[PDB]
């Protein structure tokens, strides 16, 4: 495999987490909504099937 | 956060949760 440098594409390079962040909360934010609800269901459901209330 | 107030509201962590007498007599007197 061969690689070479680029200058226009290296102006302000971002780490992978900043690149994930640039799109995780804006363009693909519906995926964040569903995931927020899956985690929220795993909270309510697992608490309700294990603990004795009060 | 709302799911966090649910376990706060229910003590799921089971961290929390760690007298006047009902018998009242009245005197009426002789028969
Ligand atoms: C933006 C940040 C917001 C942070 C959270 C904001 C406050 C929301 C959380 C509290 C909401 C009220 O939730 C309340 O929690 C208390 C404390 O466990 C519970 O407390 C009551 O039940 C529990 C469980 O039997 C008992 O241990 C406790 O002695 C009793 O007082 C109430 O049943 C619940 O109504």
């Amino acid at each position: 495999f061969i690689t070479s440098k680029i200058w226009d594409g290296a102006l302000a390079e971002n780490n992978h987490i900043s690149s994930i962040g640039n799109i995780m909360y804006t363009n693909y934010n519906v995926w964040l909504i569903l995931a927020s609800f899956i985690l929220l269901l795993a909270m309510v459901g697992a608490i309700v099937i294990t603990i004795k209330p009060r | 956060t709302i799911g966090f107030v649910y376990e706060l509201g229910h003590d799921a962590l089971k961290v929390h949760s760690r007298l006047k007498s009902s018998v009242v007599i009245s005197y009426l007197g002789n028969i």
